């Protein structure tokens, strides 16, 4: 028995909307299960899409006001990372706020996935890691990830420094004015932090991520459904596979 | 080695402008540096930010002045409808000069499109041919929107052939697929018209589209020209930094038919393996050899754990077509090793190029470390034989990233060396570093007798009657250069009689006149002439005195140069070189 900290970091590109209706009462569900393997569970909610500049983003003032004129549906402009809900043993407040979530920009290219995992990794207070706990960082995409000097297409050319900047909204502030982590720098605060990485992706995204996981200790992979049907299972796999470490 | 650190000429512009992002020379008559500026405010109207080049002189005190490629701001497409958008273009993010050529681009450059009301970055490149400067946008076509050309920020890295013919890299075109185009620059120049948007050339080498699997590529990330396939045309060699799905690869294309000739991959996931690659003939055979730069490379540190300190490999082009490759790894953690590779030329004039590899973030105060390799017959030398620091602390958002971009093989001063331009763009400057001549310097030492008969007392010391064995000690001194230097060179030397004695062994040679082993004395000579020599007269110990009969008195001759008095007419000191011994040893024997 050990206390566990699970923080749910979810792509909200609109390829994601079908996940998001499926997660509705994940928080109860998954409290409910992780109550039979401890009686410390805490989780949390945070979401990403990518960097909102050019050229990652079209950048007309619609286009901007709402990057799904092309479906054509109402969506969320771009945005980098949110963190909306710290990690708490209330299981409905996480239903309620997964409820309230709506999609952002229909991106069908890599990510900004890398700057939120790095935010969460070091976002000690804002996040709410507990210092006796085990840290799950579940990341949920459908999407390949930007890193390091990605963002000089866009005129970003200062290194990421692993600080945190979290904008009293809770959202990332830096976005647009550092670049992406690297992941000698995600290692380096995954590690510093006692945080275990977890990259659940889509079928086109496993192999792709299981070997950053193998350049990253104490990262997993498991295989997301399109619908993230399956990811209250991976979740307890995955937390089971990480409470028996071999490491040969 | 020989590049002077003391005193560098310190260029520097407006503070946020990013000057220094991007530098080279410019050789039309006299000498300039020009120095990119792309968050730089102009004086066009409404455009925020545009960016500008300039053009700096050598010999005079910094002035740098900007080069006015447009003054003019956005163009209509029609009445309230912009034609296009130069606010935050980042004109000046690379600059690329040849002769009485300039070209700079704009990678952030968004237009309208002639089709509907959009704002997609096709880039825009300014060309400054003599008198006249024209535009060349290669991008913006009406291949638009993202599937085209749309967001392919053509100029995002540019070079010249040595034909006269334009390479440039868009990293955006055909879902970021990258493209490379090159155009002729007469045909450029000829067919530009202001009025005209979408000029078709028709010697134009490009990429095609492919197939969907080689999406998010960044083909044209950054780029290199030389030949390949021995034809005498130079060719395309560019980074791919996410291809091989984030493996990283550089792509080779023939510069004549826009052929795949050699591929390279990386070996370790989002190393960013083509953020930089350089191609110059390192090892002397008059094949260029590739330089790949990832900066992100993890290697093993001594506890096994990875650590990012980016890598290097080394490319030798064998004759067979083949390529010997090895890699070159960084030396601190989080620096950056490899984000600017620049080919020096020989900078200290021995018959092999040289380069220049930087870790902008390493050094005291991530202030940037430049790290100076010489080439020779077997290739790259391994180990750097000088370390250029930073000197400029940051107090912006960005470091101050000495090294990012940086650029040789210029002789600016015209003293016979290429010299090098270093851009920190973090505290908006430019460094221009002056290569110091180099003295080849040819020793002689002389004993004579060489064998020495301890019976044998001809000297007698001075002040007493005993005398002593004795010999002739005949050092000379002779010295020479290739570039531009003084004539009187001022040499210290030293000389150590048996200096390979035992640990503890007594002195067995002294110096006649001073009963001391060593002996010091100045020598002023002049490059070219005669060798200049001096005699000396030194003795053996008594033979009751020491045991060591069978050991060779070696006799040690050091030599260096003051550096203090042999200033230039522009203050450059010359050095002694590197690859030399300043040093001679003759032996002699007892019976
Ligand atoms: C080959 O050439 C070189 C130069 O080209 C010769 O070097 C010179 O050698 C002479 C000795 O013959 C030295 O004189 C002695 O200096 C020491 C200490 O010197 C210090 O001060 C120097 C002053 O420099 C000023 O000017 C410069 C600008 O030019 C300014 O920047 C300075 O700030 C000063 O204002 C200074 O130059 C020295 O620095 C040197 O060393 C440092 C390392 O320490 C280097 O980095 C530097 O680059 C530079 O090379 C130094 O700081 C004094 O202490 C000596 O005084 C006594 O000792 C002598 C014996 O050593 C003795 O003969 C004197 O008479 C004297 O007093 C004695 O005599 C009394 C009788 O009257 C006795 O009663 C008494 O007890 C005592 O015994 C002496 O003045 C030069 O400084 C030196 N210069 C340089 C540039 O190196 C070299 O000798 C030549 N070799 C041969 C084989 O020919
Ligand atoms: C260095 O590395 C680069 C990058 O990897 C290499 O460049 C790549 O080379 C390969 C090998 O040639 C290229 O793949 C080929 O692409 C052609 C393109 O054909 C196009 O036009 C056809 C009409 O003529 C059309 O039919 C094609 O349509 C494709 O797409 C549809 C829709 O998905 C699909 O249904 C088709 O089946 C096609 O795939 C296409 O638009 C293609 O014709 C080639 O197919 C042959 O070869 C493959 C094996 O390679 C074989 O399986 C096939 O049966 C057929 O025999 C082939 O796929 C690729 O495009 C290049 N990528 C670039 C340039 O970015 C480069 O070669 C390397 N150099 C060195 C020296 O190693
Ligand atoms: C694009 O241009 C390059 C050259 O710039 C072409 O490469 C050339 O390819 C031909 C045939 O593949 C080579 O000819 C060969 O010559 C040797 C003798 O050296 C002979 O033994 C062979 O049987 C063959 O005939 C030619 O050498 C080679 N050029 C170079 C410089 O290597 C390339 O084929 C062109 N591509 C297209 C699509 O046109
Ligand atoms: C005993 O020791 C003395 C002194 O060390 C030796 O005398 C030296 O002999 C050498 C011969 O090798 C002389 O050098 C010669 O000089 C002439 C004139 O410059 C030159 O033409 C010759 O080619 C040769 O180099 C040297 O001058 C001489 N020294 C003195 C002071 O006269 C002597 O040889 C030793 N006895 C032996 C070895 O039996
Ligand atoms: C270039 O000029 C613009 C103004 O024309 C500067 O932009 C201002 O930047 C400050 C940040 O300190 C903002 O608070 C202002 O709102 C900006 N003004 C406008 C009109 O955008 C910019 O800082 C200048 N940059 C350089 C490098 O000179
Ligand atoms: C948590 O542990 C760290 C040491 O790893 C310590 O510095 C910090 O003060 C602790 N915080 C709490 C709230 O216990
Ligand atoms: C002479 O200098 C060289 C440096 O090239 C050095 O390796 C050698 O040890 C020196 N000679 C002696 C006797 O120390
Ligand atoms: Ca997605
Ligand atoms: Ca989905
Ligand atoms: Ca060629
Ligand atoms: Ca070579
Ligand atoms: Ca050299
Ligand atoms: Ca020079």
């Amino acid at each position: 028995d050990y206390p566990v900290d699970l923080y749910y970091l979810m792509d909200l590109s609109a390829s994601m909307d079908d996940d998001l209706n499926t997660i509705k009462e994940l928080g109860s569900r998954l409290s409910k299960e992780m109550s039979k393997l401890t009686s410390n569970f805490r989780l949390g909610f945070g979401s990403f899409v990518e960097k909102p500049v050019s050229p990652f983003v079209k950048t007309t003032p619609e286009e901007i006001a709402n990057p799904c004129s092309s479906i054509p549906y109402f969506c969320l402009p771009t945005f980098g990372f949110k963190h909306i809900l710290p990690l708490t043993n209330d299981a409905e407040r996480f239903n309620e706020i997964v409820k309230n979530q709506k999609i952002s920009a229909n991106i069908d290219t890599p990510e900004g996935g890398f700057d939120a995992i790095m935010q969460a990794a070091v976002c000690k207070e804002k996040i709410g890691w507990r210092n006796d706990s085990l840290h799950l960082l579940v990341f949920v995409s459908d999407a390949d990830s930007h890193f390091g000097m990605d963002s000089k297409l866009a005129g970003i050319v200062c290194p990421n420094d692993g600080l945190c900047h979290l904008d009293s909204k809770n959202e990332y502030s830096m976005s647009t004015v550092l670049e992406y982590p690297t992941i000698g720098q995600l290692i380096d605060k995954l590690v510093q932090n006692n945080v275990l990485l977890i990259f659940a992706v889509t079928q086109e995204q496993v192999h792709l991520y299981e070997n950053y996981a193998k350049l990253i200790p104490g990262a997993t992979v498991g295989l997301l459904q399109k619908d993230s049907g399956n990811i209250l299972q991976l979740i307890i796999s995955a937390y089971e596979e990480l409470r028996s470490e071999v490491e040969l | 080695f020989n590049l002077d650190v003391d005193s560098p000429a310190e260029y520097s512009g407006p503070e946020g402008s990013y000057f220094g992002f991007a530098v080279d020379f410019f050789v039309p008559s006299r000498m300039f540096l020009l120095v990119g500026a792309p968050k730089a405010n102009t004086t066009q109207p409404g455009i925020v930010e545009g960016g500008q080049v300039l053009k700096c002189d050598w010999s005079s005190t910094r002035r740098c002045q900007p080069i006015e490629f447009d003054a003019t701001g956005n163009r209509d497409y029609a009445k309230d409808d912009p034609l296009e958008f130069k606010s935050h273009q980042w004109f000046g993010a690379s600059v690329r000069s040849k002769q009485d050529k300039i070209l700079a681009c704009a990678p952030l450059y968004h237009w309208r499109t002639e089709m509907k009301q959009e704002r997609e970055p096709v880039g825009t490149c300014f060309l400054q041919d003599g008198t006249k400067t024209v535009e060349y946008a290669p991008c913006r076509s009406q291949d638009i929107d993202a599937d085209g050309q749309g967001f392919c920020q053509g100029g995002f890295s540019i070079d010249f052939t040595k034909a006269d013919r334009v390479l440039l890299g868009g990293p955006g075109s055909f879902y970021w697929q990258g493209q490379l185009i090159s155009d002729q620059v007469a045909e450029i120049v000829s067919k530009y018209d202001p009025n005209v948007y979408s000029i078709k050339y028709n010697n134009q080498l490009a990429t095609r589209t492919a197939q969907a699997i080689f999406d998010d590529s960044y083909l044209g990330y950054s780029v290199a020209v030389g030949d390949f396939n021995g034809d005498g045309i130079d060719d395309f060699v560019s980074g791919v930094p996410r291809a091989a799905r984030t493996l990283g690869m550089v792509y080779i294309y023939d510069g004549k038919n826009m052929s795949s000739l050699y591929n390279f991959t990386g070996e370790q996931m989002a190393a960013y393996f083509g953020f930089s690659v350089a191609a110059t003939d390192i090892n002397g055979d008059d094949y260029a050899d590739v330089f790949i730069g990832a900066p992100l490379f993890m290697d093993r540190g001594s506890d096994g754990k990875l650590q990012e300190v980016g890598q290097v490999s080394v490319s030798l082009q064998r004759a067979s077509g083949d390529f010997q490759t090895t890699k070159l790894n960084g030396f601190e953690v989080f620096a950056r090793f490899g984000s600017a590779i620049a080919p020096l030329g020989d900078l200290d004039q021995d018959g092999f190029n040289d380069i220049a590899i930087a870790a902008p973030y390493g050094g005291e105060d991530k202030k940037g470390i430049v790290y100076i390799f010489n080439g020779r017959s077997t290739g790259l030398n391994a180990v750097p034989s000088q370390i250029l620091e930073g000197q400029w602390a940051a107090r912006s958002g960005c470091p101050p990233s000495f090294g990012y971009s940086m650029k040789g093989a210029t002789d600016i001063d015209k003293n016979g060396y290429p010299d090098l331009i270093v851009g920190a763009f973090g505290v908006d400057r430019a460094i221009l570093y002056r290569a110091r001549p180099v003295i080849t310097v040819n020793a002689g030492l002389e004993v004579y007798p060489s064998i020495l008969n301890q019976d044998n007392k001809t000297c007698s010391l001075p002040g007493t009657a005993l005398k002593v064995s004795c010999f002739n000690v005949r050092f000379c001194l002779k010295a020479d250069g290739k570039g531009v230097l003084p004539r009187k060179l001022n040499f210290q030397v030293e000389l150590l009689l048996d200096k390979l004695k035992q640990k503890g062994a007594i002195r067995r040679a002294l110096f006649l006149y001073s009963r001391s082993p060593s002996h010091s004395k100045n020598m002023t000579i002049s490059r070219g002439g005669l060798m200049q020599c001096e005699e000396l007269i030194a003795y053996l110990r008594d033979e009751s005195e020491f045991r060591d009969k069978l050991t060779p008195i070696t006799i040690f001759m050091e030599y260096r140069l003051d550096y203090r008095t042999a200033a230039d007419t522009t203050g450059l000191q010359p050095i002694l070189n590197q690859f030399t011994p300043a040093n001679i040893s003759r032996q002699a024997h007892i019976l």
